């Protein structure tokens, strides 16, 4: 029984450090979603300032 | 050799809008599938501590 | 033990299933890193058209 809540403890840590990374990865979602968008606003200025 | 160009630079920011464009939404799908897992860690991690 | 059981195959469950949302996120970055990619490649014709 003790060994079983050595495992749940260690793997408790894992899902921790798992959602750290998990977390960390929608982070990057919320510069990718904000950065890709606001490219796709330039391409829409130079397209249509291309058009002038 | 100027007109040529505008072809070429709109060209270029239509194709690039709809790359970066196709980038977003494949981005926040993912953001999307992101959530799900962060509740996932959530579920791992409470049926882990009723084991606990 | 049963109750443990009943928790532990429906952990495993939701780990197996929980891994494919993260998986499916991979494949998600691929997307990016070959949509994105072509955008900053596309985007030094727009600068270079731009130079002419």
């Amino acid at each position: 029984a003790r060994e079983i809540k050595s495992l749940i403890e260690d793997s408790v840590g894992k899902v921790d450090v798992g959602s750290t990374l998990v977390e960390s990865a929608g982070e990057t979602m919320a510069e990718i979603v904000s950065a890709v968008t606001r490219v796709t606003d330039i391409m829409g200025e130079i397209a249509s300032a291309s058009d002038e | 050799q100027l007109t040529a160009t505008v072809k070429q630079n709109a060209e270029n920011a239509r194709q690039a809008s709809h790359l970066a464009l196709s980038a977003s939404e494949t981005a926040q799908r993912g953001g999307k599938v992101v959530d799900n897992v962060v509740q996932t860690m959530r579920d791992i991690s409470t049926s882990s501590q009723k084991i606990a």
